[PDB]
């Protein structure tokens, strides 16, 4: 019954009332649909929020903020009432209680308070939760612990709008590049997703990053051997080399193209859509990237992914070789030229996307522009493939760029 | 990951 609970739990005989808070905990835990509703409805929120002060009994104050945790797990109504009872303050204050069980669930409980929005978020922010959170990170914690302080940073860094204020940042930041040096799997994918989310929000927060000097310890995770940390740390990377050019050539001075080669050739066809993704947003740089590039001899590869890849990787290749053409060399679109790119290239002409098919369009037509003085060679091999079809056919298609590019190309 | 977690065993 779930009137007895409510009943007992405020008993003054404080083995019956333990037994009480913990017979609401199991039906909170245990089962797939917890009551947490009805127990709300019966007024436990305030008992268990009370309970929560009682520094005399340091069992009955985990077993409280368990139950809290779990009431705080479910709908944001759920979350929002743990919240309207004060309990916030008073993990807060349980953070620094001696016994690491209870101040580890209160971490828990401050966790699943910040997942549900900003405006939650917000509030265990504005009452100083970020440095108590912080003094945590010791090797005297044990992993378990370690690994959800680490996942309440992610949820505090999950949401980009709107964003923790930049002093929270800028003190969550540091403790990124100490969780960053961990072997942990759990620990280092949700410190590079954290690290990922910071560099979501644009190139200040990229700049932010990059000061902490954390880029050398997350480049090598590349070649971590569990593949979660591997795209965890792809994702990061390019979207710190979305960046401005000094920020894409901080990231490529800890050596990130030697990572590559294993990433164009994995199984797994995401990987190689976001390391082509990667490489592209590489290529739209200075030429001196673009010769990085080169002489990694990830071309040929990322040729092959054009060729024989899944279709998004399919795009990103080329958009990578478009980029390239566009912010390249006349002898570097000839390497280009040379490694068999045109005949795999102009095989996407024909796919329903139409920017893949501008994407393509250009690219053709600015080798074209940058190589008129031996065009007549280029424009030959294009037969070969059946692309003078496909361009000639698409002469006819519907949006008005693509056609008038065909047009405006056939010279 | 997940942004609420419920909590069923201690130890």
């Amino acid at each position: 019954s779930l009137e007895a609970i409510v009943q007992n739990a405020s008993s003054d005989n404080q083995g019956i009332q333990l037994s009480a808070v913990q017979a609401a905990r199991k039906l909170l835990s245990s089962d797939r649909n917890p009551p947490i509703d009805d127990l709300i409805k019966s007024g436990i929120l305030p008992i268990l929020v009370h309970c929560l002060e009682r520094d005399d009994n340091p069992s009955l104050q985990f077993e409280a903020a368990w139950a809290l945790t779990n009431i705080a797990s479910g709908t944001s109504e759920q979350t929002q009432a743990v919240v309207q009872s004060n309990a916030v303050p008073l993990f807060l204050r349980l953070l620094h209680s001696p016994h690491q069980n209870v101040c580890e669930q209160a971490v828990w409980a401050l966790g699943n308070i910040i997942g549900d929005g900003p405006q939650c978020r917000d509030y265990v922010i504005s009452l100083g939760v970020v440095k108590p959170l912080l003094s945590f990170i010791s090797p005297s914690i044990p992993i378990t612990f370690l690994r959800n302080v680490t996942w309440v940073m992610v949820n505090l860094c999950r949401h980009k709008d709107p964003p923790p204020p930049m002093e929270t940042i800028q003190e969550i930041l540091p403790a990124l590049c100490v969780l960053i040096h961990h072997t942990d799997v759990n620990i280092l994918v949700d410190t590079v997703w954290a690290l990922s989310y910071l560099t979501d929000a644009g190139n200040e927060q990229i700049q932010m990053v990059i000061d902490s000097g954390i880029v050398p310890h997350l480049v090598p995770l590349l070649s971590h051997q569990e593949v979660k940390v591997q795209t965890a740390a792809l994702r990061a990377v390019g979207n710190i080399v979305t960046g401005t050019d000094e920020q894409t050539q901080v990231v490529l001075n800890c050596d990130a193209l030697s990572h590559f080669p294993a990433l164009l050739t994995h199984p797994k066809e995401k990987i190689n859509k976001e390391a082509v993704w990667f490489l592209s947003n590489i290529t739209a740089g200075n030429q001196q990237q673009v010769q990085a590039v080169i002489d990694a001899n990830l071309v040929p590869m990322i040729i092959h992914l054009l060729d024989k890849g899944d279709f998004g990787t399919q795009k990103e290749a080329a958009w990578a070789i478009s980029n390239l053409t566009i912010s390249g060399r006349k002898d570097q679109v000839a390497y280009l030229i040379q490694q068999n790119v045109i005949p795999p290239f102009c095989n996407l002409l024909t796919v329903k996307d139409a920017q893949v098919v501008q994407v393509v369009l250009d690219g053709l037509s600015n080798i074209l522009k940058m190589a008129e003085d031996e065009a007549e060679t280029i424009g030959n091999l294009i037969e070969e493939c059946g692309g003078l079809e496909k361009i000639e056919q698409l002469q006819n298609h519907e949006n008005e760029d693509i056609y008038k590019l065909a047009y405006e190309i056939i010279d | 990951g997940k942004r609420k977690k419920i909590r069923t065993i201690a130890a």
